[PDB]
């Protein structure tokens, strides 16, 4: 996964789940991507599927 | 199985809005997004048991999608968890609504605008929308939104959470209705 065209100010609500560096599952790419945006680029994908 | 319970195609994971038919024909609805490019539907994450498989899918632009049941014996049932529907109507500015999904169960709120065009990137717009003040979070996709015994919408995405509060947009049911000529029962 790519979060350059991030953010996006929706999201679909689909659910298939991204593993962040935070420790938190993230429910699909749109909604991990705008938390790294949020994080300033702090936050990392740790590896697909629930964390 | 009923709206607001899981659904899972051969991708991932989202809600059943409303079962809905055609004669003696069922079907269920659901959001096209979740509809696009899947073609079986099963009912739990083993995918032991089959729903059914895609009948249409309108997505950008709308966000609908409609499955037609090859299971047998499942029961569909014409309620949203417990609650019964039993017309569609069009949604209002102000008009209360609930939503069930398949992640974040039942949540309500109010229709704060109509008409609203949200715009998912890469293409990915979608026009005619009613938007609300009601949180939905991922696996919520196609779940329905309704108002007592009213079928109102299904739905489609937003932004925020549950915890924080947040901002959903569904497609009003009342047009997926007309296309694929069935109705709520």
């Amino acid at each position: 996964v790519d979060c350059s065209e991030y953010p996006k100010p929706a999201c679909t609500d689909e659910y298939r789940p991204l593993c962040g560096s935070d420790n938190k599952t993230y429910g699909n790419k749109c909604n991990f991507c705008n938390a790294v945006v949020e994080s300033n680029g702090t936050l990392t994908l740790s590896h697909f599927g629930k964390c | 199985i009923s709206g607001g319970d899981a659904i899972y195609s051969s991708t991932g994971r989202c809600s059943l809005g409303f079962n809905v038919r055609s004669g003696s024909t069922y079907y269920f609805l659901t959001a096209g997004h979740c509809t696009d490019g899947a073609t079986t539907w099963w009912a739990n994450s083993a995918r032991t048991t089959v729903l059914g498989t895609t009948s249409g899918s309108s997505f950008p632009n709308n966000d609908y999608g409609i499955v037609r049941y090859t299971n047998t014996t499942i029961p569909k049932d014409g309620t949203v968890g417990g609650q019964d529907i039993t017309s569609a109507a069009n949604a209002t500015v102000g008009m209360a609504v609930t939503r069930r999904g398949s992640t974040t169960g039942t949540h309500s709120g109010s229709v704060t605008a109509l008409n609203a065009t949200v715009n998912y990137g890469g293409g990915d717009v979608v026009y005619g929308m009613i938007r609300t003040n009601v949180c939905a979070e991922p696996g919520d996709s196609g779940g329905p939104l309704y108002s007592g015994t009213r079928a109102i919408g299904l739905t489609s995405g937003g932004s925020g959470n549950c915890s924080s509060g947040g901002t959903t947009f569904f497609q009003p049911v009342t047009e997926a209705l007309s296309a694929y000529g069935v109705s709520v029962y």
